[PDB]
């Protein structure tokens, strides 16, 4: 019953709601609004904070509001004190040349590794954080990783005389803003989904 | 004294660094370090087909694998919409759960060589060699089994993996009750482990500390019933739980946990009967191997699927799964090409680590080990 | 050394040379079959590769050790870490010695014992205090403090329950009223097998030997998923390999020191063949130490200390002043007989519950 | 001295060492595992030590991250001398199916390797192949395919330095 | 980024190099070797990237047993490096047809190329 | 909780006491299941003709990008495979290969099938990257396997036995179960 507290709020306040049919859902709050919201949403009762998810979108074929975007994963725990099973996805898109955000580690103490690693592998730094160290990446690692203008970083595969292959020249598939091998793509190679 | 426990050794497993501040016997604060495992999958994989990604899926957890297949398959599905059929879904409780045997017979194994002595590693790895064998049997691997498929999985069940899962079925609560005995009665071990390792609910909670090491401290959540998908929805089944959260009732939680485990494996071994096994759709699922020599659209399709794959539509996906590591699940982000546009993976394990600054504080030195096999983690998880 | 004769110099060398390479022979070999025992207890297999039976392994390892290249740390004390092995080992060999494993005469000739001496339980307790110096010595040698912390908790637990021995110790000497084993031995030739007389300090004596890297407290430390043991993980070649050695000859030792004491070690009630009882005995609480070593938990000696120094020790020193006042007012020694059999009656009754 | 100079006496310790190969195992991912079934079957092997300073053989199972690099380097230097290495599985051999940032593309790198055992993970029984390789390899009973005899410790071959 | 160096020509890049290093303490910069495959030391070429950290510089393919009286001219190269503290040392693996694109690149883009392929490696297999 | 300790020593004496469990590799064969993922075949059909028709979709399916194939023209007079095409080299790099058998399961002839031998390690990197000619349906052995067995001139034994072998490996000689 929470959730439906959440959106019926969000709708008032001119907050935009993403919907796949699949039953995932979005909440897309401002950069001003999300610390304090964010305060009110552990305050509204969320538990647990399950995830920070850093998104790069740079190479994505449709364009989005701001380059990186981050999604938390907020929930309350059904087998506690009253317990919903309200879970549930807020998104907060961030400026390429302003990679800051407010960490909610005053609230949970989950925020403190995910948002470090969001910083690791995106350039994001999250305020307030106790201690923004890089995690993941080797000490003397010089950027960040996962961000889409950063190289996957491949070696030749090694045969036997003079012979090689290179990965990302020998690579079938396509992304989404690869045309592929002929004039264009249609129908399923733009992209297909069934009917259940 | 800030203790210098180093990267592999001395035998703080799987390649951890650890801070431990620590002026004598006690714990003041371990400051974890981790990353030394970082493989980068969440790039690796934007440069792979979805079937693809299916051979880099079991290699995190490299335990409970089965469950990052199940969780992938899952959600990819999900964003192409596909329809895995029954027989497939029990085929993949059983691996699941199987997997699960074989992931938590690891755990205690491992945990109990910790801190307390050598024994009783070898049984649950005579216990584990069945399951692997099992999996060799039905996959021809004994983990990272490229198995699952985005449709369902990659083949059907040869006649002798049934018998041999019922010889363990048979053993396993006798067995599982043999290593119960020497634990729960236990001689030095409670006064090893029933005092250490303290775990608030709240800060549980706070901290974020999801993966059945959560319900050991007396949190009811666990995902198969929480937010249900494959159809445990459909079975008799018992959540084991704990009191007050120390070493040791995490540490027989996951036992009970083995056995209840066995009773959703015999359950569902009961409910199988003979059919296909993954979605005939043919933009899911490449085409049958026998008609490559009668059909044009069999080779056109053959020939497309195994080099370029193919396009999901345009959209972000996720669907939550249980481990024997807590909540798993794959952020999938496809642009409508071959190739996942991008896949966060949840990790269990990197999330239930925020809480060890806490755990060991105060705690003992021979303790910070078992304090440590205690909660459970796998470090393909954590840095990944 | 009443009763008892001398060998001449040369002899009492040659018996000593003797104990000690078949000390060696020995050690090597207990490790083999506690491998074997091990992986039996483990419903495994040992190693038969490099046999026959297995048993050319320890030429192998031995062969590994030596040629090794033996690696003396910077940043150790450049004397004392070569000096600290050297230690240990010499104060464990000796004091195997004084073990009578038959009557004078019987060695062809001889004398089954290396030294005898007239104090003996003394002698044995003050070679073990030295093996100890070994230890913590080596941990500060080394002059890696990770090592030294573990050697400190080490010193500490087994200077505890070393405490612990000689507590234990005292009882059974009221009955006799000699420091000598031979006589100790004899006592219970005639009024028979001490631990019926004295069995609480038995108990305390045998878990006291447990400190002494028995397994079963350990955070002795082995280095091993701890904070370490300290001494070794600084050595290599044949260094590493002497302070393993002497370890295993004092749990060797410690099993042959059991049946000697408070048991009849040889001088068994009936058939009284000389070596083979005392070698029997000695096989006996070795297989079973061996169960111990696989099959029990540890410590952490926090609980140790609690253990050794809370319980054991105050019982220890409880029963002695019991048989105190039993010789000491000459009552009869059966009295003892019926004691030692009660309180065994209640030390086991309250497990089975 | 390094086992060598009477044709008894070094054939006498090579196989003193090649049957006492002593594994000092360095665990990284999955292989580490696959490794930890190996430690059932074993018979020369599998005593450890476990410390470093006390083994012969070290075993590289599973992926080496960069950063993980000059960690695994001393342990190897914090070796005695006569010393081995096993490169077990895909990861640590080549760069296996993670060709990227984040791992060593081969171990050979950071440390000479003696024998190479591929797989993914590798199956216990190819890793006691390869150590009755490194077995037979010390004792000097070992060829590649060119023809040539192999030494037996490969980092006798590096210049430390 | 500087470029200094010819491609094939050992004897001469190493003398200029000698040069261009100076009384420069390397204790914070990072050695890139740059080499087309994995296995095979023996008939290997080899470029060098260094990263001092306050400014970087490249040479061509001009090192190894390729050319004649190349091995000792990489020996010391490395020899040298070590001398001046440096510590770092790490292998690149490019294409053989990379290899002459991969240097006319701009500075930038090479170098962050470089970092992200880059081994961690032990200086004594150069020696 | 004393008696513990007890019942604990108790079931461990029991286990000593039955003696059994272990295989003895390779003085013992290995048992392996049929459908297990081993060293790559390339396999014939009942002419003999190959059943590669040299396609590389292997390759493309392989994620570790670990085969490369050369492909070629049959020659009319004396041909190779069945179609027009054929695989000129055949290259798999065992230590790029992670073992999926994507690479047999995109096969549309049924060429390149996974086989059953696990001693494969070898001394030498460049060794382990295998060529065609050393994964046909005739050849019996590994590489180190097989050298030894020339420089000993004692002949190969595997260390495995199966049940049988699958169909898609028909031709591949193995020893098996009882069978022999
Ligand atoms: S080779 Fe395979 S099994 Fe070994 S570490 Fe790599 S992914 Fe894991
Ligand atoms: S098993 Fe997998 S990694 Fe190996 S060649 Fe086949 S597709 Fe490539
Ligand atoms: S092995 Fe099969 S997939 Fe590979 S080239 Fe030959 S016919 Fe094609």
């Amino acid at each position: 019953m929470r959730l439906e507290r959440v959106l019926e709020e969000a709708r008032a306040k001119g907050y935009p709601i993403e919907d796949n049919g699949l039953g995932n859902l979005w909440v897309v709050l401002p950069r001003e609004r999300f610390k304090e919201e964010m305060a009110h949403y552990k305050a509204m009762g969320f538990n647990f904070l399950a995830d920070i998810v850093g998104l790069d979108y740079l190479t994505y074929p449709d364009p989005r509001p701001e380059r990186f975007a981050v999604v938390y994963e907020l929930v309350s725990l059904p087998g506690w004190k009253d317990g919903d099973g309200s879970r549930f996805f807020v998104r907060v898109y961030v400026p390429e040349e302003d990679p800051r955000l407010p960490t909610v580690t005053d609230l949970w103490g989950s925020a403190n590794f995910l948002e470090r690693e969001v910083y690791d592998l995106f350039g994001i730094v999250f305020e307030g954080h106790p201690d923004l160290r890089k995690i993941l990446t080797p000490e003397d690692l010089e950027g960040h990783p996962l961000r889409k203008d950063y190289p996957l970083g491949e070696t030749p595969t090694l045969f036997r005389e003079g012979r090689y292959i290179i990965p990302a020249e020998f690579r079938a598939a396509l992304t989404g803003k690869d045309p592929g091998l002929t004039f264009y793509k249609g129908g399923s190679r733009k992209g297909y989904r069934s009917l259940w | 004294m800030t203790l210098n426990v180093g990267p592999q050794h001395p035998s703080t497993h799987g390649v951890l660094r650890l801070m431990v501040t620590l002026s004598g016997e006690e714990v003041l604060e371990v400051v974890p370090h981790i990353g030394y495992l970082h493989t980068g999958f969440e790039k690796t994989m934007e440069h792979r087909t979805y079937l693809q990604n299916i051979t880099y899926t079991p290699r995190m957890d490299y335990l409970h694998s089965f469950a990052h297949d199940l969780a992938y398959a899952l959600a990819v599905e999900k964003l192409l919409g596909a329809v895995v059929p029954p027989r497939a879904e029990t085929i993949r409780v059983i691996l699941n759960e199987l997997s699960r045997l074989a992931s938590h017979l690891v755990f205690l194994g491992t945990g109990l060589l910790d801190l307390g002595a050598l024994t009783p590693f070898f049984y649950a790895f005579r216990e584990r060699e069945t399951i692997l064998d099992l999996f060799e049997w039905v996959t021809g691997q004994r983990f990272h089994h490229n198995y699952i498929r985005i449709g369902g999985v990659k083949e059907d069940l040869p006649e002798e993996f049934v018998p041999e899962l019922k010889k363990l079925l048979e053993v396993l609560p006798h067995r599982i009750d043999e290593y119960e005995a020497l634990f729960a009665e236990s001689p030095i071990f409670y006064e090893r482990a029933r005092g250490v390792g303290v775990i608030p609910p709240e800060v549980a909670i706070d901290l974020g500390l999801t993966g059945g090491s959560l319900r050991a401290s007396g949190v009811n959540y666990d995902v198969r019933k929480a937010y249900p998908y494959s159809g445990y929805e459909t079975y008799t089944f018992d959540v084991p739980l704990g009191e007050r959260g120390d070493v040791f009732d995490r540490m027989l939680v996951r036992i009970r946990e083995m056995r209840e485990s066995v009773k959703i494996i015999k359950q569902a071994l009961e409910r199988l009967e003979p059919g296909p096994v993954r979605d005939p759709n043919p933009q899911i699922t490449p085409p049958p191997r026998h008609l490559l020599e009668t059909s044009m659209e069999a080779v056109i399709y053959h020939f497309k699927h195994y080099t370029e794959g193919f396009h999901p539509p345009k959209g972000e996906v996720y669907v939550p799964t249980e481990s024997a590591r807590g909540e798993l699940g794959y952020y999938i982000v496809s642009d409508g090409g071959s190739m996942p546009y991008r896949v966060k993976v949840r990790a269990p394990s990197f999330v239930n680590l925020q809480s060890l600054p806490y755990a060991c504080k105060g705690e003992q030195v021979p303790d910070m080990v078992a304090i440590i096999a205690s909660l459970d983690p796998v470090m393909g998880d954590v840095d990944r | 050394t009443w009763s008892y004769p001398v060998d001449p110099y040369w002899m009492v060398a040659l018996k000593a040379l003797l104990v000690v390479v078949g000390l060696l022979t020995a050690f090597a070999f207990m490790t083999l079959i506690e491998r074997r025992l091990l992986a039996r207890f483990q419903v495994r297999m040992g190693p038969n590769r490099v046999g026959p039976f297995g048993l050319l392994q320890p030429l192998a390892d031995a062969i590994k050790s030596i040629f090794k290249e033996d690696i003396v740390v910077a940043q150790a004390d450049r004397f004392l870490f070569v000096l600290a092995p050297l230690i240990s080992v010499v104060f464990a060999l000796l004091a195997f010695g004084l073990i009578p494993f038959g009557p004078p005469g019987s060695f062809f000739g001889y004398q089954p014992w290396v030294i005898n001496l007239d104090l003996g339980i003394l002698y044995l307790f003050a070679v073990s205090e030295l093996a100890v110096y070994g230890i913590f010595l080596s941990g500060w040698a080394s002059g890696s403090k990770y090592s030294l912390l573990g050697s400190l908790r080490s010193s500490a637990s087994l200077i505890s329950y070393e405490l612990g021995l000689g507590l234990a110790l005292l009882a059974p000497v009221l009955l006799v009223g000699s420091l000598n084993l031979n006589d100790i031995v004899n006592w219970q030739k005639e009024h028979g097998w001490l631990f019926l007389y004295a069995f609480p300090a038995f108990l305390v004596y045998l878990i006291a030997s447990m400190a002494e890297a028995a397994r079963t407290p350990f955070d002795l430390p082995e280095a091993e998923q701890e904070l370490v043991g300290g001494y070794h993980t600084e050595y290599s070649s044949i260094k590493w390999a002497l302070f393993q050695m002497a370890e295993y000859i004092h749990f060797i030792t410690a099993s042959a020191l059991i049946p000697t004491l408070f048991l009849g070690g040889w001088t068994m009630p009936v058939l009284e063949v000389p070596y083979l009882w005392m070698f029997l005995k000695i096989a006996f609480f070795l297989f079973f130490f061996i169960w111990i070593r696989a099959t029990w938990f540890r410590l952490r000696y926090d609980q140790l200390l609690r253990f050794g120094w809370g319980f054991l020790f105050p019982l220890a020193l409880l029963w002695f002043l019991v048989t105190a006042l039993v010789v000491a007012l000459d009552l009869p020694r059966t009295y003892l007989l019926y004691l030692s059999a009660l309180s065994f009656l209640v030390l086991l009754g309250a497990v089975l519950y | 001295r390094e086992g060598i100079l009477f044709t008894t006496l070094e054939k006498l310790v090579a196989w003193g060492r090649s049957n006492s190969l002593w594994p000092a195992t360095f665990g990284l991912a999955c292989c580490a595992i696959e490794m930890m079934a190996s430690t059932d079957a074993r018979n020369d092997l599998a005593r450890f030590g476990a410390s470093p300073r006390q083994a012969d053989v070290m075993i590289v199972a599973g992926r080496l991250s960069k950063k993980m690099a000059p960690v695994m380097r001393r342990v190897w230097e914090q070796m005695p001398d006569p010393k081995w290495v096993i490169s077990m599985g895909a990861c640590a051999s080549s760069g296996g199916m993670f060709n990227n940032y984040a791992i060593v593309q081969n171990v050979d790198s950071v440390v000479p390797v003696d024998v190479y055992v591929p797989g993914c993970p590798p199956r216990p029984e190819a890793l006691i192949y390869a150590v009755m390789q490194l077995q037979k390899k010390v004792r000097g009973q070992a060829y590649n395919e060119r023809g040539e005899r192999l030494p037996p410790v490969a980092a006798w071959k590096r210049t430390r330095g | 980024m500087v470029r200094v160096g010819m491609r094939a020509a050992p004897r001469v890049s190493l003398e200029a190099l000698k040069a261009a290093l100076g009384g420069l303490k390397l204790s914070e910069a990072k050695v890139y070797l740059i080499t087309d495959w994995q296995d095979k030391r023996d008939q290997a070429r080899y470029a060098l990237l260094l990263h001092t950290g306050k400014k970087d510089l490249l040479v061509p393919d001009a090192f190894g047993p390729a050319f004649p009286g190349g091995e000792e001219a990489l020996s010391e190269l490395v020899g040298l490096l070590l001398a001046q503290g440096a510590r770092r040392f790490y292998e690149a693996v490019v294409s053989p047809g990379e290899m002459t694109a991969l240097l006319d690149l701009p500075p930038e883009e090479l170098l962050k190329r470089v970092m992200a392929i880059a081994n961690p490696t032990d200086p004594g297999i150069y020696l | 909780t004393l008696k513990a300790l007890a019942q604990s020593l108790g079931i461990t004496l029991k286990y000593l006491f039955s003696k059994p469990v272990t295989v003895p590799y390779p003085d013992a064969p290995v048992a392996l299941k049929p459908r297990f993922h081993g060293r790559h075949v390339l396999t014939r059909h009942p002419n003999g003709l190959e059943k590669c028709i040299g396609c590389s979709l292997c390759a493309a399916a392989c994620p570790a990008y670990a085969i490369y194939v050369e492909p070629a023209e049959n020659d009319p007079e004396n041909p190779v495979s069945a179609g027009e095409r054929y695989a000129k080299v055949y290259e798999i790099n065992m230590l790029r290969c992670i073992f999926c058998g994507l690479c047999e399961e995109a096969c549309p002839t049924g060429a390149i099938v996974l086989g059953y031998d696990f001693e494969m390690a070898d001394y030498e990197y460049s060794d382990l990257v295998y060529g065609k000619e050393d994964m046909l349906v005739d050849v019996v052995g590994t590489k180190p396997q097989r050298r030894e067995a020339k420089r000993t001139g004692k002949p190969v034994k595997v260390g495995y036995v199966v049940p049988y072998v699958r169909p898609e490996l028909e031709g591949f000689k193995a020893p098996t179960e009882g069978g022999k």
